[PDB]
């Protein structure tokens, strides 16, 4: 998807590129380094701020913390959050389940380790119980959670909407929840004040106005089985 | 909050009075929360030229004419975003997922923009009809998408949103093209609920609502932080619960 | 099963039953054949702070903010 987005960007503006991958399976969190009590970043942000990277082309979770440090572009994706279950109340209907407010060893729910969803829940000062519960079961990647709930070992998983919609189109046993909360957008991870901001944002808006978003839907989103 | 509007007395002269009225709603709550957080001062008033904005031979109008010619600073109210509006001013980050939609009278006839109804009404046995609001950016979006659709819509124009609503209820109009969430709010409080929305923004524009600021404003970064603070704590969800009613 | 019944306060048992696994224990009524008292704030005899605390409590009850705090810290399921 984003490779074809970069192909569209290279077709609009003439520039070459160098696609490499981040060394881990984490977005990047704000963690104490083990000496002198200093904040550091890691992951894609740690590889970007070190000068080894130039532009993060990824579904970046836009929040207030990362906006203070780097500049953001216009979001290309617009979606919310949902719960991955497998198919008595087989559905949960979001965060407002009182059994998830005070959990136990039965309802096993977690998320990706060092994800921005954990930071968004850390800002939520009224859901510290879920923050203390999900820290014992955080996985490395989301595919680990897909394989674990495929073996009926997990019970819930907070994740973005259209990814689990595509996986439900792939596998019918994967069931999403009904509610739609945290209606946010995903854009391109960027640097500070730079001449690669305005023209790139105008190219993204040019991709928004035409049917190229519908073309990208025809590639993966609208295509079902 | 207080507001003023320069309403003219008669049509022979241009003299008028700044009638002061009260304002509530959603963007009023946004502006009040910005005044709580950022702790600034605002000078809110109404536009007297007309609608959002339209370039009439390199001459804008309305809120675009107030912001670009620097008689005002920013617009807290809702505004669609396209190419030349982003050329003339600088928009902030969006906060709500509000695309476009088509209101018609469960079965679904129209699937989206790829409908066979959008080719020729002679193909179907009842000659139907659908238009938009005048002087709108949706008209510009259609004219950049399909000029033939503008040619068919030229005989299908109308005047008012409530007028088009009455025309859909009585039967003086078949379909209508507008934004998504405003029609969702108008259908969530309508008695009878005969008018049914189409989809959830799949074969549609799927744009957002931002705050237009001047090119080089120092407030832009603070507003971009404040919007992500207001969304990222469920307070925007509280305002959506206050100002939207999701039925069925 | 080491005890049949237990006499305690009402709202604490209502909160414990509102978070109990399976809701096996069942309360009795809503204080009909009970004391049905209330909780206040104890101040010393002659403190001038009593009137301001009473006005603040009547402000907190008379706007639904106390109801919001009770919705936050109580869950009356089952």
């Amino acid at each position: 998807f984003c490779i074809d987005l970069l192909i569209k960007l290279a077709r609009t503006m003439n520039f070459t590129y160098e696609v490499h991958l981040v060394a881990d399976g984490k977005f990047g969190t704000q963690e104490r380094v083990n000496n002198s009590n200093k904040k550091e970043w890691n992951g894609m942000m740690g590889e970007l701020l070190s000068g080894q990277a130039d532009m993060i082309v990824a579904p970046l979770t836009i929040n207030n913390e990362r906006a203070q440090y780097i500049e953001f572009s216009k979001p290309f994706k617009y979606q919310g959050l949902t719960i991955l279950v497998k198919k008595p109340e087989e559905r949960i209907t979001g965060i407002n389940d009182p059994r998830l407010r005070n959990p136990s060893d039965k309802f096993i729910y977690a998320t990706v380790k060092q994800s921005s969803v954990d930071i968004y829940f850390r800002r939520q000062v009224e859901l510290s119980t879920m923050y203390r519960h999900m820290e014992k079961h955080n996985y490395e990647s989301a595919a680990e959670a897909i394989q674990a709930v495929r073996d009926n070992k997990l019970h819930a998983f907070i994740w973005d909407s259209a990814v689990l919609e595509f996986e439900a189109s792939q596998k019918c046993d994967l069931v999403t929840t009904g509610e739609l909360f945290f209606r946010s957008g995903f854009g391109i991870g960027m640097r500070k004040d730079s001449p690669w901001k305005q023209n790139v944002s105008l190219s993204i808006l040019k991709s928004h106005e035409n049917g190229f978003m519908e073309d990208l839907d025809k590639t993966w989103v609208r295509y079902q089985e | 909050v207080p507001c003023r509007k320069f309403v003219k007395i008669n049509n022979s002269t241009n003299e008028g009075m700044n009638v002061k009225k009260c304002c509530k709603g959603f963007c009023i709550d946004i502006l009040k929360k910005l005044s709580r957080t950022v702790k600034f001062t605002y000078d809110l008033y109404l536009v007297t030229n007309g609608k959002h904005g339209k370039k009439v031979n390199n001459v804008w109008n309305g809120m675009i004419g107030e912001v670009v010619y620097q008689r005002a600073v920013m617009a807290v109210g809702s505004l669609t975003i396209n190419e030349e509006r982003s050329e003339v001013v600088d928009f902030s980050v969006p906060f709500v997922e509000t695309g476009i939609s088509v209101m018609v009278s469960f079965v679904d006839q129209v699937t989206g923009l790829s409908d066979k109804k959008f080719q020729r009404p002679h193909d179907y046995s009842p000659p139907f009809r659908f238009g938009t609001v005048p002087n709108g950016s949706t008209e510009r979006n259609i004219r950049n998408n399909y000029p033939y659709m503008h040619q068919y819509m030229t005989r299908f124009n109308q005047r008012g949103v409530e007028d088009a609503l009455v025309s859909l209820k009585t039967g003086k109009l078949d379909a209508f093209i507008y934004d998504a969430a405003v029609l969702n709010y108008k259908a969530g409080r309508d008695e009878g609920c005969k008018l049914v929305t189409i989809g959830s923004g799949y074969i549609f524009a799927t744009t957002g609502y931002g705050i237009a600021l001047q090119k080089g404003s120092p407030w832009k970064r603070q507003i971009d932080l404040a919007l992500l603070q207001f969304v990222g704590d469920g307070e925007m969800e509280e305002l959506e619960t206050l100002w939207l009613t999701g039925i069925c």
